[PDB]
RNA sequence: GGCACUAUGGGCGCAGCGUCAAUGACGCUGCCGGUACACGCCAGACAAGAAACACUUGUCUGAUAUAGUGCC
């Protein structure tokens, strides 16, 4: 409760920049622990990194990051830090310090996490997303219910927020997770299932803002018949 | 060199008031220096575990580490509805620290078929030299599901990219869309557009599929 | 791991210089060799110290000690 581990730093830079991430402590002494960092890729799991033992300053490195990034440690501020250097795309990751717990109580495992900090390495540039309409069809649609939706597409960075109807229609949105396309842009969808009796009968919107560019778009997703 | 932890189930589907094994494989001795995580989604690791059986201060009782040789096992003795969440176990005996990949502990349910919807691509996105191509699977379970593409009946490779919603909170089902991606001229060198799915819920791999214009 | 043989001035020869190294290597040269023991001193191992390593302290071990080859 009184034991806390604040990060900050993260952010986004470009291949073989560098980054340094802090995590300030509170409610203990910085000195008499050990701290380590701990990332974790979107959607992989986690890997650790670095780690400082106390009254010694002793660093240790996963080989992942050998010789680009030093932990340390200012117990004056009772703050631990991660200079990264020469940072790659293989890099980005949630990236956590967490506190290695005191030995009689609970061995090494680690007992309090900082709250995570985000770290995108990309050489992509700012994109606002193209929405395209993912319009439902005459075939099938005998199900009482029809499918249809918006591709959001060539954006960067994360993220996208997509409501429909201005909000107005929730149920049965599925907006998925994005994925990063080869060319270092990302797409997601966002769909709707909807009673297929309204579909000429209701309009329906799909509203895509993309704060990091100052993008707000809206597209009407209509039926082709015959 | 490096001690490899080797995790088990990576992914696990029970109900509450299951017992639940997971278990962990260590590649050299870590003595007893193993411990276990909870993660959550969006949220920092909580331990629960330390020296591979010791229950960490403020843990619920049902959390139980054991270890055997190499061999850590860490055992969930009643499933609670706040416990389905991602499961580590770590080896601290020696540096680099070493992860577990990591378990899963989903919720099991009723198999729930597939609904599957094809979307050809609009023809403002052919304006951009690019065409995607949708297949949306909705509300299925279990996740375990194979879409197979194909431009007139030859199968695509490399050109298609998944995404899954987690485990729908009302129905926990799962949607997963899958995307191909094509040059405009590849998208007009072809016909017939089609999408293959393969899940527990279907008696036969159900396929939907469109020709390139219709009206 | 066990068995077998084989080898070991302090377990700490006494030193010097060049030392590179990054902790992986040391070596030549000189100097002299009661024996144990007691210590010291160093080196291991162990614990504890807010403590993985280093550090500090305590305890233990360095003769049944380390060092090979074969057998199994």
């Amino acid at each position: 409760s009184e034991v806390q581990l604040v990060e900050s730093g993260g952010g986004l830079v470009q291949p073989g920049g560098s980054l340094r991430l802090s995590c300030a402590a509170s409610g203990f002494y910085i000195s008499y622990s050990s701290i380590h960092w701990v990332r974790q890729a979107p959607g992989k799991g986690l890997e650790w990194v670095a780690s400082i033992s106390p009254y010694s300053g002793s660093t240790y490195y996963a080989d992942s990051v050998k010789g680009r990034f030093t932990i340390s440690a200012d117990t004056s501020k009772n703050t631990a830090y991660l200079q990264m250097n020469s940072l790659r795309a293989e890099d980005t990751a949630v990236y956590y310090c967490a506190r290695q717990g005191y030995r009689r109580r609970s061995g090494r495992g680690f007992d309090y996490w900082g709250q995570g900090t985000l770290v995108t390495v990309s050489s992509a540039s700012t994109k606002g997303p193209s929405v395209f309409p993912l319009a439902p069809s005459s075939k099938s649609t005998s199900g009482g219910t029809a499918a249809l939706g918006c591709l959001v597409k060539d954006y960067f960075p994360e993220p996208v927020t997509v409501s429909w109807n201005s909000g107005a229609l929730t149920s049965g949105v599925h907006t998925f997770p994005a994925v990063l396309q080869s060319s270092g842009l990302y797409s997601l969808s966002s769909v709707v299932t909807v009673p297929s009796s309204s579909l000429g009968t209701q309009t329906y919107i799909c509203n895509v803002n993309h704060k990091p560019s100052n993008t707000k778009v809206d597209k009407k997703v209509e039926p082709k018949s015959c | 060199s490096d001690i490899q932890m080797t995790q088990s189930p990576s992914s696990l589907s029970a109900s509450v008031g299951d017992r639940v094994t997971i278990t962990c494989r260590a590649s050299q001795s870590v003595s007893s220096a193993v411990a276990w995580y909870q993660q959550k989604p969006g949220k920092a690791p909580k331990l629960l575990i330390y020296s591979a059986s010791s229950l960490y201060s403020g843990v619920p009782s049902r959390f139980s580490g054991s270890r055997s040789g190499t061999d850590f096992t860490l055992t969930i003795s009643s499933l609670q509805p706040e416990d389905f969440a991602t499961y580590y176990c770590q080896q601290s005996y020696s540096f680099p620290s070493t992860f577990g990949q990591g378990t899963k502990v989903e919720i099991k349910r009723t198999v729930a078929a597939p609904s599957v919807f094809i979307f050809p691509p609009s023809d403002e996105q052919l304006k951009s030299g690019t065409a995607s191509v949708v297949c949306l699977l909705n509300n299925f379970y279990p996740r375990e599901a194979k879409v197979q593409w194909k431009v007139d009946n030859a199968l695509q490779s490399g050109n298609s990219q998944e995404s899954v919603t987690e485990q729908d909170s009302k129905d926990s089902t799962y949607s997963l869309s899958s995307t191909l991606t094509l040059s405009k001229a590849d998208y007009e060198k072809h016909k017939v557009y089609a999408c293959e799915v393969t899940h527990q819920g279907l008696s036969s791999p159900v396929t939907k599929s469109f020709n390139r214009g219709e009206c």
